[PDB]
């Protein structure tokens, strides 16, 4: 508990999550290491422990939107709204009641992201981050919205300034690698993927089945990125999951 | 005795495609339909047409889409041909269509790995390689059993050359390259009869290349060409079905995977269909110098499209 | 050469009807599509299908519906077959469909009085007499060149009896009476084969009677049967076109004018199509005691339907 | 893939039957031709028609005919449908035809016992029971896949009724009974549309009954009806082939065995074809009084015809 | 709407051609059949087939042939297309066939001057100019309304090339030049797809130039290929009939007259059919070196064949 809280401030999460309200913190942490399955399981445990928690519902909605589960995300958003297109009407009514709520704007952006209406999501996320420019997760969501909405100009104004806020965010390296692949910038994209893999491994180097499953996606992305730049030697070494030659 | 599953049957293209396929499928076959919304209303619309010897199956959709839908898993059992026609009605048109194509192929190929996949979704240069990568991920992939429908280009080229050479009429026109604005190369040299003229055949080639924009502009930006695409998809599906039964060995032009052969991994080249998918991949053949320049220019764009599809 | 004009060709039914016609019209024919909204869009969609030998024309209307559209008078010149399929997607629907059918027939028949009219809009027992009243008002009415498309009841009856009697298949099933709900009288007695059983033919007949609302129930009230109606209309138009050029003499069941014969003036009985439209009115034939009362009730309702249509058309 | 063998393919009927079968057979099928003389010529003649997807085989005959010739035994391997069109070009005719048909059926059925036999020769009423007796003697007799072609009477009746009732056209006419002059009964009563007045429908039934002799009289006693018989045989064989492949379930009228139903062992009644030969035998249906008398006399004659047919084969 | 007359309908080719025309002619057409002997017995053989909408007329000529038969004069009235299939089964054949063609065309064209003529008599290269000269002497000639049927060479070439390359099929193969032995020049370089190498294509071209004699050899000199020519004549007649009433505008290869174009007056160039006969005469197109040499060899023979025909025509 105390060790996890103290460690999480130094922009490292693998050690903190390995150490593990506790369910909520564990799940919110696991959402930041491309471990959406374990994060969702922990969030469900927290919700069955306490449905009233609003951060739990927000994290569940974010994870479900990341998982392309529209119904689960809508249900989580409705639960979050009730804890304090018809769901769209409820969100609009809540926004009209309190037009200065960063959580409301973040929820609107999340709702617009999985509805493929990226423009309104970008507007709401810019408004939300303007309200609170000290939250790394809000700039995280905004940068993800911009990247998924094509045209990854602004390498990033935050989310890579959320890096100045939270340097250890693995989802940073993931989205920067994706955006660099969008502009055919493969070398530094692979460098970012390797940095994310190293951050995931940490110092204790967990060897759990879930951790390996989660890192398999990033390893596959790295292998795909190496194919386009004919690096067969690195592809062959990638099968051993040895990041030392990559580093 | 084939099962033909039309995925996305309640859309604009899918309804007409299902109506056309109901009247042409052989006696003793079944029609399988699926969509997220509106599939029951089409299934209990095509079941009132008499059509002795054909059964109509369907699977209902679900609440806002969930990955790996159980209804699709139930319906896609024992299916011989898959017709992937689903998507949203410029650049945002690719990612939304790619996600659902990945999901659909992942759901269908797990229960029926030895089936044929015909891709009718839109960014055709980009979704066929995506459908191949998601198949490779599962562990099953037959290069002879994955085809990209690009018959609309041939239909348009045949129509446009027949109008300029009446009463001389040809049944088909070879079209190679891709399925986009500048990647469509109509080979008017390889057809019988005297060609009209240069500086006039160029206009016809350009019209073939940018013919899709004309329909969109005519509709005041309210839709696309659904009847033509439905006709082309029905024709290609009928060709594949007839070839699988041993009742024909057609020669068709499809966006297939060039096994070796051309340096571009996913060019559109003439192929010969058979009981096991693709039997022979024919070479492009002799072309003139203008067609050579057009093909050389289009190959690079096709390579860029393949790379963009395979990265995501 | 035959010129087939589809009125309301950019709707839900007209689009598939137009697509099906293009693939089956004989070599050397033309297609003339018309609609208030969406005519050019559907016209420059079938023009890209190869189909050598067939030309496609069109004429767009005006967003505010204007009576006697100037575009329709230009399009309707030199047309042999008119396929009137145009209606909004019980008493609130007839009052809005009958007026547009009236106007369309009046506009089309003022320049091509010798064409044949096929009515595909739905209050059938009530829009075929309205068209007859309009044609009589114009000054030129031909009872042999006005047909109501009631072929959809044949497909349903054939499909249901084929499902019930597999593998013994019958090409068609006679259907007389009317069209709407209880005026449909399938005659399974006069088809070859050992009919299944009584108390089972009853439910098949009832299902044929109310098969239209089943589609709407399965569609959550969001529409109606739009794919089978297109197929039935296309098949009937093919029969009329083929008989018009002398390539066939088919026997069909259509909601037509009953000159003499049956007491009901607009029943649906078998006819033989020819060079001039209708050339032979055939009697219904032998009928069992069960079907006799069904036909009595059918004609009893059809008389009221025709009376309502005529009263509207004469207001 | 189906294999159709036309025995006696080099005759007058056989050549036209082979031509129509080649033009109509489905893609991927094969055509087998056999005759004691003339088979190589017709086999080489039909091989030059393009007809992509169809292969043509043949087996030459022999010296003056011998029983169970090895050429037919070699050719009859893996054959699905046997179309037997073989006969001399009125009791000696029956005797010779029965003698050749018995040997032909014995030879073909000994290598492919699960094949469909379509007897197209003329004394159908006496050759179909003879074929049944031969198949029973071998030990493999299937009553569901032994057909006697009697479509020519149906075509004649349809043509005459369509000529009488123009422009009212019907696709087919039910014909029951046998395949001789007095044994065939057209059932005009169960046909859609108003039939013409009586004393005119009788002169049509009589014409259908004696239609075979009209062709012979027109030919000045030189031959017989070969084009129409070939067309009828081709249509029936196409129906059988399509039913065996699973692409149709057609209702046909054929001279078949009657297990139950009619008291006549070998009446001609409507049937439904399928993947296994005969699937359902339908009843004759309601008939009028005069048609009932005609059926009574036809059954009486068919009794003697069947008795004569089975007497020879013993 | 159309009237088709088959001259010599009781022979070996005419019988099958008449059967195939009856099975494929459109609704509302009439079939006229004429022959010196056997026409009564062929007419009352296709009239027993239902084929609703088709009327089968006929006319019989006196057994001792006479110039200007009064029976053929009556049948020739109202005919839209004539099919000349009358030939007795080398010069001892040419003289009699030329006389027969001369007499028949003179009789038919005197009543129906605006009808298409399709010559199916064996020496096509020498008998088409004979018909042209007869028409010229009568006083009415239409270069677009006189065609010589040479589709059998195309069928043979397509069949052989499909047998050689069969993962794959092609719908047709261009054949130019003429019809007899070395007068046939297949063009395999104009068909889509890879070709089966040289020194095998040579053998294929030689076989197309020889396959006519192969059938005769297989028949031990008894006869020739009747079914193949019957099918080819039926297909060409169907093409002409459909194009005559505006139901098609096909492109076919036929032995037609060249009003310019090629230096040979009667080459077998491709043409496009229409409502008035020949609508467009397309050029031969690009050919390889060996095909050019073969065409140059063939044209010289065509020249002397035409000269012999026009010399016999006096």
């Amino acid at each position: 508990m105390e060790e996890g809280i103290a460690m999480l401030q130094l922009a490292n999460m693998a050690e903190a999550a390995l150490a593990f309200e506790a369910w909520r913190r564990l799940g919110t942490t696991q959402a930041e290491n491309e471990k959406d399955c374990l994060a969702i399981i922990a969030l469900n445990h927290a919700r069955m422990l306490d449905p009233k928690d609003i951060a739990v519902h927000a994290a569940l909605a974010v994870s479900h939107t990341n998982e392309h589960n529209v119904g689960a995300a809508l249900q989580s958003l409705r639960s979050w709204l009730l804890s304090q297109r018809d769901c769209c009407t409820l969100l609009y009514a809540a926004v009209e009641m309190n037009p200065n709520d960063p959580q409301l704007h973040a929820s609107l952006g999340v709702l617009h992201n999985l509805s493929h209406r990226f423009d309104e999501a970008a507007k709401n996320f810019r408004r939300a981050v303007e309200l609170r420019p000290d939250d790394a997760h809000m700039w995280n969501k905004l940068g993800a919205t911009l990247a998924n909405g094509n045209r990854p100009q602004e390498a990033l104004e935050a989310y890579n300034r959320a890096l100045d806020i939270n340097p250890g965010y693995v989802r940073v390296m993931y989205n920067m690698a994706v955006s660099y692949s969008n502009m055919a910038q493969y070398p530094l994209a692979a460098k970012h993927i390797t940095r994310a893999i190293a951050l995931q491994a940490g110092g204790t180097n967990p060897q759990g089945e879930g951790s390996r499953i989660a890192t398999r996606g990033l390893w596959d992305l790295l292998r795909m990125t190496l194919n386009l730049m004919d690096r067969s030697d690195l592809v062959e070494a990638s099968w051993q999951q040895d990041l030392t030659p990559f580093l | 005795m084939v099962n033909v599953a039309v995925i996305g049957a309640a859309g604009g293209i899918g309804q007409s495609l299902s109506l056309l396929l109901l009247r042409e499928l052989p006696f003793g076959s079944t029609l399988s339909l699926y969509d997220v919304v509106g599939a029951p209303g089409v299934a209990a619309d095509l079941s009132h047409i008499d059509r002795a010897g054909i059964t109509v199956k369907h699977a209902a959709g679900k609440l806002p889409p969930v990955p790996r839908d159980p209804a699709l898993t139930e319906l896609a059992e024992g299916v011989d041909v898959f017709v992937i026609v689903a998507g949203v009605p410029r650049d945002d048109l690719f990612n939304v269509n790619a996600g659902i194509v990945m999901d659909l192929v992942l759901t269908c190929a797990s229960v029926s790995p030895n089936a044929c996949f015909c891709i009718v979704t839109n960014p055709v240069n980009s979704t066929t390689p995506i459908a191949a990568q998601t198949l490779r991920k599962i562990g099953v992939y037959n290069k002879n059993k994955l085809l990209g429908v690009s018959l609309l280009d041939g239909l348009r080229a045949t129509r446009f050359i027949n109008n300029a050479r009446h009463p001389l009429v040809v049944p088909y026109v070879p079209v190679v390259g891709g399925h986009s604005d500048v990647t469509i190369v109509p080979l008017y040299s390889q057809i019988p009869g005297p060609l009209p003229d240069e500086s006039t055949l160029k206009e016809i080639r350009k019209r073939v290349q940018v013919a899709g924009t004309e329909v969109v502009k005519a509709k005041a930006g309210r839709g696309s060409a659904t009847l033509s695409m439905a006709e082309a998809g029905a024709r290609f599906t009928m060709h594949v079905v007839k070839a699988l039964m041993g009742l024909d060995t057609p020669m068709v032009y499809a966006y297939v995977d060039t096994d070796g052969e051309h340096e571009c991994p996913f060019l559109a080249m003439p192929v010969v269909l058979g009981k096991n998918g693709i039997e022979r991949r024919l070479p492009i053949g002799p072309i003139t110098t203008v067609e050579k320049e057009m093909l050389e220019e289009a190959v690079g764009v096709v390579k860029k499209n393949i790379a963009k599809g395979e990265t995501f």
